[PDB]
């Protein structure tokens, strides 16, 4: 599975095999970068992204890959940043522009219907290159529950329990498989989600990473807001310990 | 709209599509000019026509203005838009300024028209030469000359076209006060020189004069011949 | 076959590197700042004799207090130094004062970089000017000389080359000034490196030479006063 | 200009006056009023008389690119729709008064669309400046159910109503009878009005006007 | 020369010598890609489609996973190829139905949908600046006047009715098993039309499937609106199979 | 986001010959076999409508299309392109209706539907269609056939064929057309020119034919297909 | 983008047009098409390349184009570009006779097109027109005229001329028998038939395979007519009997 | 190899190589130093001449009264972001009275930035910039790449020969936090002699410096304005 001259240069080109390249090394990129978690609980969506340390000289809370696209909704990114944070811009304003027009906010399965229209629009010219990142959608509210969609450089969107993106996303696709996201309170949820990204951290190829989580359900009231010191510790000191 | 670019830098420091444009030129028919005391006269050699067509059309001699008048050298397809796009500009100087075009000016225009097609997205470089020939408003003689890249330059006698190198070395060595003493001897000096490189001539060399106070005159070959009688006629007197 | 706007592996434009290389055909030019005025000088380069010396001008006025120099291709240089002159009246009309060098250099130094294929006007550049320019003017900070090259990058000079022989006149021009010279010799001294660089000798209609200085205006010296300094071989 | 439009047990019964006025001068005393739109569908027209004429004809010329498309029979909602919209969108500029009637697969219906972009679903609906005076005939005969010859009559006296009584219709009442099966175009139905001929001719004798330059050119 | 190549014949959409287009003939090959089969089979009283429904594991939400779209109340389609790509082409669907309806006042055939689609895929095919869509639309619904109808449209443009239809990996083993049904004279009834559309997707693939493992969409005569059966109906048509 | 290209995919090679319109007519002559004859008393188009398949509904997508109320289209090669041309034949008949308020010669349309073919091979990022059309027509009581293709040229034609073996179908025309056959008898020698080549028995599925005269064109039914069908008239 | 261009508008390392060289060859491959002056009129004699048995002949001509009052044309090339630019010189000749009211001069109308062609081939990116035009036609400032395009926008005045098939021999043969200034309608007919029945692939020479036009002013206008199948017939036997005279 | 000349075409490794060329012409420029304490922050810059006679490079460029950047890489891409930083603060300035936060003007950048990594024929910015701005939240120091991907960083240098900066401040990152002005600033020299040779040391004529904070707006020093800062210098440490 690999053409050296043509039909890998432009994403307006198919290959005789019938496939788009060009979406495919986009897909590639997300590979080479760490790995981020989601997972659907009975009250919610809680987030989890390891962020690789580059120099120990930034600041911490410097390149976040949790992002506000609603009031109500969140985003987790993996792949490059730099087009992370322009699509996030997009559903920023695919959300503005919902609120103003019919005056609620908008449901999560609608704007990742739209986000993912918008990705694709960059799969079939040759004036324009596909995102290399894929990223995920969260949001939890009174008649809608609990909500999880992720969305791949193509443009496919696809509802989750348990969706993680990056490195190893089939080590850490695993470990969820053991847990009971169905029945277990997203208090419990977060403890789970720090422990997977130490297991699924690889601490012998890369250096150090720095924990990010996110809550959005019934505890914060549908806001989806970040995981507090007290909180993201305690669930830290959870996935040192059952490290050993 | 076509916005790819067409004239682009090469690893030596050449624009090649402006070097081509200059090899367009050398190609088509010799065009030679000289400035004189009273009277600019340019003409043209290698006309090669069938004599089967009319030389009415294929004139390479054309005036721009009144005191204004230009021949060229290569893509004949590419000079007349250049021609009709300066005489334009010739009336348009008149609607804004109220004095007539200098021979300086006009120049500048048709340099300026050729520099900006070099670097213009999706359009090629002209491929000509234009020798502009005229009298200001002091009365003083003019000869100007273009190329390709946009680049002008007044001379005293110069050619372009094919052959224009032995023409060049012909006129460093034939450009005197005594050559250019009368308004015949002045148009001897062209004949003189266009026999160098055309293949016999006569027939084949159309030249025009103008005056500090009168308009272009295209002399007929009845014309041409009395002077190619009396050049060969002192010619033959030396051996 | 690659577009304009395309990065080298050593981390430059190929288009502007060989905008550079198309300065190192052109004629040679030599500026010197001094404290009581800036002074141009620049070869000619007549190919024949036929050619009228007094057509060549590649020292111009942008205004009455600058003059410039240009190497390198002339056919894209007058296209820049009509924009510094219009951009010089139209400061004039809005704020009612002469620009300083540093800004008119500044405002050609903005047209650096505005070429490309996609995403441009119908009537854009396509490629960058391949010209090499000496700024020098007097101002309110004093007499200036600036440099600027295809990049953009432009700069305050003492003394600088730009042309054939840019290697062989600058190595000339860092033994003999000094901060303390005077006008008359800092165009003694640029007419005896430019007779060394030269293939053809140096004569009064052959070489350009134009002063500007805090006393008066932007002064272009005729072939009479020029072979008073042409004198002092 | 009198226009009226009659919905009975089988299909639609069209009316139409033949006066053309410009001012308070008779122009046209023999002219069409009722409009082909499709083999199935027509219209009567009323207000500007240059309005109604290309207004009609580019809704007949899209409604025959929709046929043809579809390859079945136009409906009566796609034509209303069409001029609803156009009409609307230049805020009653143009002067068109129509009255939509024809049989579609659905059954018969009958619209009446103003110059603003206005339409009203009627059994019976009236146009024009002797629009009046022919609803009140249909307010006072009409009834639900009608025979063809029945509603024929209707119409045209409503027609008629409109001729004598106003001043901008008169001449010839024109009838369009549209079916399931079967299309009536009637061009002259009734000719109440009837010129006087003229008993002493004025005709001007051979030679009797004064000529000064004459000139004949030959053709082929 | 069978299988001759010239200049960039096989990268941008322009002719071939013979007078192919293999730009073209590689968006057939984008169908595959998927590894789905959908099957659509046309009674006298309704229209069905039936297609593969694959969860390779439990982290996905199985009813967000789908492909059968509703672009009108009375038309429905499934879509078989690129995810992305067939996403995009059913919200176009939507737009020109409902557009239809505000122009034309009545309501869009299953006709003129189907060739509307085909017009625009058209456009992919004589412009080089974009691929055609590696997707493909089956659509079911019944005309007022004719009757059921089925339709469906290719990345090529070709748009025609049928009487029965399959799209992709198994397409070509599924055609043939249609073709034996209707040979022979049948009683096509809601029950009939429905357990050989079932056995069509049950005997080419060979599964034998669970009620999870596929998704049903049926169009009758007294209910001409489009409606989902779920995996309550599905199991209902799937133990009436094994009894004969 | 999009741009598209400006530049034209169809170019003149070394030799002379436009490349990509010689192998649109090479797509042309793969594909299904169309004839055309006029009668001087009525025009007759008949085209090969296999569906190969049976699991088609033949009744649902025709080939034979009609343009207004006396013109008619058959075509030879691709689909989806043709249809694109029927359209623009159909709004452009309506665009000369609307101004001179009298039905298209067919002279006249085919001159403007091959005008827009034209466009595709000199047109920024397009390639040419691979379609060619019979155009049929009736207008000043006379009846009309004209032929159009890939490259944009047109011609009047007697009687010619399209498709796979079109060398054969006008060979078996030359030898069996005559002037001045009535409208039934066209019907009869054009469903034989397509049984020239075909194979595989023909039913009144398996071919489509179109009529035009006086009344106007029409497509004929199955019903009528199976008349002129079942061997004998 | 780039690697799909063709590059149309762009020179040679020789310093020479490509694209339209190439359409140069286009016009080659074509009809034989030659135009020659009279005294009294002018005439337009080309080769029909379309010859079949089941042609209908609908038209007028095949490539004689009328495009004003006082003037006709040719074509040698491609038949659909051909079309485009006919159309075009049918225009040019209208907006003349709207704004100044008298019919456009010869010259004029020639440049104008030419002034198109040479547009393409300079800035756009796309392909030339691949066709030759001769041009016959009459005004009040020369009289009688002829022009040769060329699809680079390059026109040129001629007395005698030929552009297609077999070019460089036919105009050579024109270049034998032509007289200047002397030669009359009656005998520029006859001279046309003689270069055409040599310079031809199928010879002893049809009249399906030829199509000649006249322009001649008559009674203070201009006639532009093209000589039907008998007319051609008569010139055809005239030069035929000529050849068997020959051998005496 | 033939992946490498547009910004839309994507490698099989699944990378941008037209992006990494860019990174390359940052690291052809001089190397800057930025750094920052509780109420302050420093840009510390090596300035380059091209000939002894010719004078210094401008490396330090005015945005604002609270925002300043220095420079790395290419002229004329630098001057064209500064310009574009230039506005958006005066339109925040005429819309809101209030100055605009650092934090938002880089995000600013970061969406500037990233169109034409996307586009055909379009390049990305080859300049690397070290953004200084106090707001009221406190310093910042910001570091910008050819990439829309932006930094926010306690100390950072970029540039030629940067590494051995980069080794120095994050050897005293922690003392940073708790350093005087006069302090702050002895730091980044100290960081930036390290990028230079043993050969040679800091001058008044090639080092520049820009100070912002909650004390005094954006100012920068160049050559007599600069030799308080230069003096009391620790020897070089070879």
């Amino acid at each position: 599975s690999s053409i050296g001259t043509g039909y890998d240069l432009s994403a307006s080109t198919f290959s005789p095999d019938g496939r788009v390249f060009q979406v495919e090394y986009a897909m590639k990129a997300v590979e080479n970068s760490s790995t981020a978690i989601g997972i659907r609980c009975k009250d919610g969506v809680v987030f989890g992204v390891e962020k690789l340390v580059l120099s120990k000289l930034y600041e911490e809370g410097s390149n976040k890959r949790l992002f506000n696209v609603d009031r109500h909704v969140g985003m987790a990114v993996a792949g490059l940043l730099a087009d992370a944070r322009s699509l996030a811009d997009i559903a920023r304003e695919e959300a503005s522009n919902f609120r103003s027009n019919f005056g609620y906010n908008i449901p999560l399965k609608h704007l990742a219907d739209r986000v993912a229209m918008y990705v694709h629009a960059y799969t079939l010219y040759s004036a324009v290159r596909p995102f290399g990142c894929s990223f995920m959608l969260g949001s939890y509210s009174a008649n809608d529950g609990a909500q999880l969609y992720m969305i791949d450089p193509s443009g496919v969107s696809y509802g989750y329990w348990g969706c993680a993106i990056g490195k190893a996303r089939q080590a850490a696709k695993t470990e969820i498989e053991k847990l009971q996201m169905k029945e277990m309170t997203c208090r419990d949820v977060v403890k789970e989600v720090a422990k997977i990204i130490y297991i699924v951290h690889d601490e012998v190829k890369d250096k150090a990473f720095e924990l990010e989580l996110s809550w959005v359900g019934e505890l914060t009231k549908g806001r989806h807001e970040i995981v507090p010191k007290d909180i993201r510790e305690e669930a830290e000191k959870y996935a040192k310990e059952s490290l050993k | 709209s076509y916005d790819r670019a067409i004239t682009v830098f090469s690893p030596d420091g050449h624009l090649f599509q402006v070097e081509y444009a200059q090899e367009a030129v050398k190609k088509g028919s010799t065009a030679v000019g000289v400035r004189g005391k009273d009277i600019v006269v340019l003409g043209v050699e290698k006309k090669s026509v069938a004599k089967l067509q009319d030389e009415r059309t294929v004139r390479k001699i054309c005036a721009l203005d009144d005191n204004v008048c230009m021949a060229f050298a290569g893509l004949t397809a590419d000079a007349r838009i250049v021609i009709n796009r300066a005489r334009v500009e010739c009336q348009s100087h008149r609607l804004t300024v109220e004095d007539p075009v200098t021979v300086e000016y006009i120049t500048r225009y048709i340099a300026s028209l050729k520099q900006r097609y070099t670097q213009s997205n999706g359009r090629r470089p002209f491929g000509i030469s234009a020798l502009i020939v005229g009298f200001d408003f002091d009365g003083t003689p003019r000869l100007y000359q273009t190329d390709p890249s946009g680049t002008y330059h007044a001379w005293k006698a110069n050619a372009i076209g094919r052959g224009a190198k032995s023409v060049r070395e012909f006129l460093e060595k034939n450009y005197t006060d005594d050559a250019i003493e009368t308004d015949d001897l002045t148009i001897k000096l062209v004949i003189k020189a266009l026999l160098e490189v055309v293949q016999s001539g006569g027939k084949n060399i159309e030249l025009a004069v103008m005056r500090r106070d009168q308009p272009l005159k295209i002399l007929n070959p009845e014309e041409i011949e009395k002077y190619v009688a009396e050049i060969e006629k002192e010619k033959e007197e030396n051996e | 076959d690659r577009g304009v706007n395309t990065f080298s592996p050593e981390g430059r434009l190929f288009q502007v590197e060989y905008a550079i290389e198309a300065i190192k055909l052109g004629s040679t030019a030599i500026g010197i700042q001094t404290s009581e005025g800036v002074c141009l000088a620049v070869e000619k380069r007549i190919t024949s004799p036929l050619m009228e010396p007094s057509s060549i001008e590649k020292i111009v006025e942008i205004d009455a207090h600058i003059g410039c120099a240009m190497s390198g291709l002339i056919a894209d240089a007058k296209t820049l130094i009509d924009k510094a002159r219009v951009e010089t009246q139209n400061h004039w009309f809005t704020y009612n004062e002469t620009m300083t060098v540093e800004s008119v250099t500044q405002a050609v130094s903005n047209l650096a970089l505005q070429f490309g294929e996609e995403d441009a006007d119908p009537g854009a550049m396509s490629r960058p000017f391949g010209v090499a320019l000496l700024f020098g003017g007097v101002d309110e900070k004093g007499p200036q000389l600036f440099h600027m090259d295809p990049s953009g990058t432009f700069v305050q000079c003492d003394a600088r080359a730009i042309g054939s022989a840019s290697e062989g006149a600058q190595s000339s021009l860092q033994e003999v000034y000094h901060k303390s010279m005077t006008l008359k010799e800092a165009i003694k001294s640029s007419l005896i490196i430019l007779k060394q660089v030269m293939e053809e000798k140096l004569n009064a209609t052959n070489i350009e030479l134009a002063t500007v200085q805090p006393g008066q205006n932007f002064h272009m010296f005729t072939k009479e006063e020029l072979e008073e300094v042409i004198k002092d071989i | 200009t009198t226009i009226a439009g009659v919905v009975y047990k089988d299909g639609i019964v069209l009316g139409a006056d033949t006066r053309a006025t410009e001012g308070m001068v008779v122009a046209d005393k023999n002219c069409s009023k009722i409009h082909f739109i499709s083999p199935n569908i027509y219209c009567c027209g009323a207000g500007t008389a240059a309005d109604t004429d290309m207004t009609t004809q580019l809704i007949s010329s899209n409604l025959e690119l929709h046929s043809l498309t579809t390859g079945r029979l136009p409906r009566v909602v796609t034509a209303n729709r069409m001029l609803k919209q156009m009409l609307f969108r230049y805020q009653g500029y143009i002067g068109a008064a129509l009255v939509l009637g024809g049989v579609d697969v659905t059954g018969p219906h009958l619209y009446s669309i103003y110059p603003h972009g206005s339409t009203d679903k009627l059994p019976y609906v009236t146009m024009g400046s002797g629009s009046l005076a022919a609803m009140a005939v249909f307010e006072d005969k009409f009834r639900p159910d009608m025979e063809e010859e029945e509603a024929k009559k209707l119409v045209s006296e409503a027609i008629a109503a409109g001729i004598f009584n106003d001043l901008g219709s008169g001449s010839n009442i024109d009838l369009c009878v549209i079916s399931k099966s079967k299309l009536d175009f009637l061009r002259p139905f009734s000719v109440p009005n009837k010129k006087g001929t003229r008993l002493g001719r004025y005709r001007c004798e051979k030679g009797t006007t004064a000529v000064l330059t004459e000139k004949v050119t030959p053709l082929e | 020369s069978r299988g001759s190549s010239a200049g960039f014949d096989r990268h941008i959409t322009i002719f071939s010598p013979e007078g192919r287009l293999y730009q073209v003939e590689y968006a057939f090959k984008a169908i595959n890609q998927g590894g789905l089969t959908s099957v659509a089979v046309r009674g006298k009283d309704c229209a069905v489609i039936v297609t593969q429904k694959k969860v390779p594991d439990k982290l996905l939400d199985s009813s967000t996973v789908t492909h059968l779209f509703k672009i009108t109340e009375s038309i429905g389609c499934v879509m078989t190829g690129m995810t992305a790509d067939s996403r995009s082409q059913v919200q176009r669907a939507r737009y020109e139905a409902a557009n239809w309806k505000y122009k034309y006042g009545y309501e869009i055939p299953v006709d003129m949908l189907c060739k509307r689609i085909a017009d625009i895929s058209q456009v992919y095919t004589q412009n080089a600046e974009m691929r055609p869509l590696g997707c493909c639309m089956i659509l079911i619904g019944i005309d007022e006047e004719q009757g059921p109808q089925v339709y469906k449209c290719d990345p090529a443009g070709y748009y025609c009715g049928f009487k029965a239809t399959a799209a992709g990996v198994k397409q070509t083993e599924s055609t043939s098993f249609l073709e034996k049904k209707v040979k022979k004279k049948f009683d096509w009834t809601f029950e009939q039309t429905v357990e050989t559309a079932i056995t069509c997707l049950s005997t080419v693939l060979s599964i034998d499937f669970k009620p999870s493992e596929i998704e049903v969409g049926v169009v009758t005569v007294e209910n001409p609106k489009f409606r989902i059966l779920t995996e309550a109906e599905i199991d209902a048509h799937l133990v009436a199979l094994a009894e004969r | 986001a999009k741009r598209g290209y400006s530049f034209s995919l169809t170019t003149f090679s070394p030799s002379g010959k436009l490349v990509q319109i010689e192998y649109a007519l090479a797509a042309v002559a793969g594909g299904a076999p169309s004839v055309g004859i006029k009668a001087a008393n009525g025009v007759v188009l008949a085209t090969e409508k296999k569906q190969k398949s049976i699991l088609y509904d033949e009744r649902s997508v025709h080939k034979v299309e009609p343009i207004t109320k006396h013109i008619g289209l058959v075509y030879s090669g691709m689909g989806p392109d043709y249809r694109v041309l029927v359209h623009r034949a159909r709004k452009l008949a309506q665009q000369y209706y609307l101004v001179y308020q009298e039905p298209i010669p067919t002279a006249q349309l085919v001159q403007r539907v091959a005008s827009v073919m034209q466009e595709y091979t000199q047109s920024g990022g397009v390639r040419p269609f691979g379609v060619s059309l019979l155009i049929c027509g009736w207008n000043e009581g006379r009846p009309y056939l004209f032929q159009s293709d890939p490259s944009g040229a047109y011609f009047a034609w007697k009687a010619t064929a399209m498709g796979k073996n079109y060398v054969n179908g006008k060979t078996f025309l030359e030898k069996r057309y005559n002037e001045d056959l009535e409208l039934e008898d066209a019907i009869h020698t054009a469903i034989l020119t397509l049984k020239e080549s075909f194979e595989g028995q023909m039913t009144e599925d398996n071919i489509e034919v179109g009529i035009c005269n006086e009344a106007g064109f029409r497509r004929l039914t199955p019903t009528e297909v199976r008349d002129y069908l079942a061997a004998i008239a | 983008s780039r690697r799909y261009d063709s590059r149309t508008t762009i020179f040679s390392p020789e310093g020479r047009l490509y694209q339209v060289e190439y359409a140069m060859e286009a016009i080659g491959h074509a009809g034989t098409c030659l135009g020659i002056l009279a005294n009294d009129g002018v005439l337009l004699a080309a080769e029909r390349r379309n010859i079949h048995k089941l042609l209908d002949e609908v038209f007028f001509s095949e490539k004689i184009y009328k495009l004003n009052e006082d003037m006709a044309c040719s074509v040698a090339g491609i038949t659909s570009d051909a079309n485009v630019l006919t159309n075009e010189l049918r225009l040019i000749a209208q907006r003349y006779l709207l704004q100044y009211q008298e019919p456009i001069p010869c010259e004029q109308l020639v440049t104008a097109l030419c002034d198109i062609k040479q547009a393409y081939t300079q800035f756009g990116g796309k392909r030339p027109f691949g066709v030759s035009l001769l041009y016959i036609g009459w005004d009040k400032h020369y009289g009688f005229q002829l022009y040769q395009s060329d699809p680079s926008g390059n026109y040129g005045g001629w007395k005698a001329t030929c552009i297609g098939n077999n070019s460089a021999a036919a105009v050579s043969m024109l270049k034998q028998d032509y007289k200047e200034g002397e030669m009359t309608l009656k005998s520029a007919l006859a001279l046309a038939v003689k270069v055409l029945n040599k310079t031809m692939d199928v010879s002893k020479l049809s009249a399906e395979k030829v199509e000649i036009a006249t322009l001649t002013r008559e009674s203070g206008k201009t006639v532009i007519r093209v000589l039907k199948q008998k007319e051609v017939e008569q010139l055809i036997k005239k030069h035929e009997e000529e050849e068997a005279k020959a051998e005496r | 190899n033939q992946y490498d000349n547009d910004v839309t075409v994507w490698s099989p490794q699944g990378r941008i190589h037209q992006i990494e060329y860019a990174m390359e012409a940052v690291k052809q420029g001089s190397a800057t130093v930025g750094l920052k304490s509780k109420t302050h922050a420093v840009l510390v810059a090596l300035k380059r001449a091209q000939s002894e006679l010719a004078a210094h490079q401008k490396k330090i460029l005015h945005v604002d009264n609270h925002i300043g950047i220095s420079i790395a890489g290419l002229t004329a891409d630098a001057r064209l972001l500064c310009n574009f930083m230039r506005q958006e603060c005066l339109d925040s300035r005429f819309v809101f009275d209030r100055p605009l936060p650092v934090s938002r003007l880089v995000s600013l950048i970061g969406s500037k930035t990233q169109i034409p990594t996307q586009r055909y024929g379009r390049r990305p910015y080859g300049v690397g910039l070290l953004i200084a701005g106090y707001d009221d939240m406190g310093p910042h120091i910001f570091q910008t790449c050819p990439s829309a991907n932006y930094f926010d960083c306690r100390a950072m240098s970029i540039g030629a020969r940067s590494q051995s900066a980069r080794t120095y401040l994050e050897r005293h990152m922690s003392e940073f936090m708790e350093c005087n002005l006069d302090e702050l600033v002895k730091h980044g020299l100290r960081a930036l002699r390290e990028t230079l040779p043993a050969e040679q040391d800091l001058t008044t004529k090639n080092v520049s410096i820009g100070i912002v904070g909650k004390d005094l707006e954006f100012t920068i020093y160049d050559d007599d304005d600069v030799s308080p800062f230069l003096d009391g210098l620790e020897e070089r440490p070879q």
